[PDB]
C-alpha cells in the first residue's frame, strides 16, 4: 500500500519547507500588494 | 440607543457594541437591507444627507478592511440619532402603500 | 545675510492621487505629468526633446487623422479623449512634464 | 551591494523581465538538485533502516 | 508584402528588439533544459550531474 | 462586357451569363469583396449612387431568393457600364497608397 510511506514521506519533508517558505513569501506578496490600500486617507470635506 | 435600546437597540448599541453597527458608528437607517422600496427611497434622499451617509458608509468599509473600529469615544453617540430616512422613508412606506393602495383598488 | 539659508534636502513628493470627488465635475479636466524641468539637471535637455516626443494634444487642435503624436492619432480615431497636453512641472533636478487631459467616464485607462 | 543586489540585481538582474526569468530557471537548476540532495540527507539521518542493508546484506 | 515592415525604419525597430530577442530566446531554451533535463543536453551539466 | 470581355469579362458577361453577375444585372464595382479599403471607400461613395447600388443589391437578393433572373433582355446592357467607384475607389487606392505612402516614409 504505502511503500512510498518511505518515498512519499520524503516529499512531505520538502512540503514542510515549501509552505514555510512560500506561505510567508505568499502572504508577504499579498501584503506587498494590499499594503497601500491599508493606509489610505480619503477625505470627507463637504464644501461648507 | 439607550439602555432598553442599549440592550435591544442595544443589539444595536451594547450588542451592536457586540453586533457592531452603532459602536461602529453606523447610520441606523443605513442598516435597512437594500430593496426596491429602499432603492428609490434613497433615490429621493436629501442631498446633504446623501453626502453624509456616503462618508459614513465609505468609512465603515474603511475600518472594516482595517478590521478596526473608531475610538469607543468615537463610537457613535447613543440615542441622539436623527432618523434620517424615516420621515422620507416612511413617507415612501405610505407611497408604496399608495401605489399599493389604489393598487388594491 | 545673517542666518537661515538652508538647502534642499531631497525627499519624496506626495506620490499619490486624490479625486476631489465630484459628481459635480461635469467632464474630466484630466491630466498627468512626468518629469518637468526645474532649475538643475543636465538630463532635461533631451528630456525637453523627450517631452517634445511627448507633445501636447490640443483639444482646439485639429488634424487628428494626421496627428503626429501616435497617442494623439488614436485619440482622434478612437475619439479617445477631450484633451492632453504635455506639461512640465519644475523643481531643480526633478518635476513632472505631461498631459493635461479631458474626458468622459472612459478614457483614462487606455490613456495611460 | 545588497543595494546592488536589490538594485543591480534588479538592474543587472531583476530589471530586464527576461533576465528576471532566466535568473529564475537558472535557480531552478541549483535549487532543484540541491534540495534534492540535502533532502536525501534528511531522510538519511532519519533512519539507516534499509539500502544501507547491502553491506549488512553483505553486498555480494 | 515584407516591404511593409521592410524599411530602415522597421529595420531599426529590429535593431532595437534584437538583444531582447536573444534574451527571451534564451528563456525558452533553458526552459526546455530544466523542464526536460533531457539526457542529450543533461550530460554536459556538471554538478548538475545527478549521479 | 463585350466579346473579349464577353468571353473574359464574359466570365462576367457570357460566363457571368454563366457566373451570373452581369446577366444578373449586377454592378461591376459592387462585386468587389468587402474590405476595409472597400468599406470606407463606400463610406465616401456618392449619394444618388448609393441609392442606385442599393436598389441593385436588394433586387439581386430578391431574385436570388426567387432563384430567378430578370429578362435576358432585362439582363444588363453589356459594355455600357459606368465604373462607379473606380474614380472614387481608385482615388482611395491612391489614398491607402498615401497613408500607405508616408506610411512607407
Amino acid at each position: 500500500a504505502e511503500p512510498e510511506h518511505d518515498h512519499r514521506k520524503r516529499m512531505g519533508l520538502k512540503m514542510l519547507l515549501m509552505m514555510g517558505l512560500l506561505l510567508p513569501l505568499v502572504y508577504a506578496m499579498k501584503r506587498h500588494k494590499w499594503s497601500v490600500l491599508k493606509s489610505r486617507k480619503l477625505a470627507y470635506r463637504p464644501p461648507k | 440607543v439607550s439602555a432598553s435600546s442599549k440592550w435591544l437597540e442595544g443589539i444595536r448599541k451594547w450588542y451592536y457594541n457586540a453586533a457592531g453597527f452603532n459602536k461602529l458608528g453606523l447610520m441606523r437607517d443605513d442598516t435597512i437591507h437594500e430593496n426596491d422600496d429602499v432603492k428609490e427611497a434613497i433615490r429621493r434622499l436629501p442631498e446633504n444627507l446623501y453626502d453624509d451617509r456616503v462618508f459614513r458608509i465609505k468609512r465603515a468599509l474603511d475600518l472594516s478592511m482595517r478590521q478596526q473600529i473608531l475610538p469607543k469615544e468615537q463610537w457613535t453617540k447613543y440615542e441622539e440619532d436623527k432618523f434620517y430616512l424615516e420621515p422620507y422613508l416612511k413617507e415612501v412606506i405610505r407611497e408604496r402603500k399608495e401605489r399599493e393602495e389604489w393598487a388594491k383598488k | 545675510d545673517e542666518d537661515a539659508v538652508p538647502t534642499l534636502t531631497p525627499c519624496r513628493f506626495t506620490g499619490s492621487e486624490i479625486r476631489h470627488r465630484e459628481d459635480g465635475l461635469p467632464l474630466a479636466h484630466v491630466a498627468i505629468a512626468v518629469e518637468g524641468p526645474g532649475w538643475a539637471n543636465p538630463d532635461n535637455v533631451a528630456l525637453q526633446v523627450a517631452n517634445a516626443i511627448i507633445g501636447h494634444y490640443d483639444c482646439t487642435y485639429g488634424g487628428g487623422m494626421h496627428l503626429s503624436s501616435p497617442l494623439a492619432s488614436v485619440a482622434v480615431t478612437n475619439k479617445l479623449c477631450q484633451s492632453f497636453q504635455t506639461f512640465n512641472i519644475c523643481y531643480a533636478d526633478t518635476g513632472l512634464l505631461g498631459a493635461h487631459f479631458v474626458c468622459d467616464h472612459m478614457s483614462i485607462d487606455d490613456m495611460m | 551591494a545588497a543595494p546592488t543586489l536589490t538594485a543591480r540585481l534588479y538592474s543587472l538582474l531583476f530589471r530586464r523581465t527576461s533576465t528576471f526569468a532566466l535568473t529564475i530557471v537558472v535557480g531552478a537548476l541549483f535549487f532543484e538538485r540541491a534540495f534534492d540532495q540535502g533532502a536525501d540527507a534528511i531522510y538519511e539521518h532519519i533512519n539507516e533502516g534499509k539500502l544501507w542493508k547491502h553491506i549488512k546484506h553483505k553486498y555480494e | 508584402m515584407l516591404t511593409r515592415f521592410l524599411g530602415p525604419r522597421y529595420r531599426q525597430l529590429a535593431r532595437n528588439w534584437v538583444p531582447t530577442a536573444q534574451l527571451w530566446g534564451a528563456v525558452g531554451a533553458v526552459g526546455l533544459v530544466w523542464a526536460t533535463d533531457w539526457r542529450l543536453i543533461l550530460d554536459w551539466v556538471p554538478y548538475i550531474n545527478g549521479k
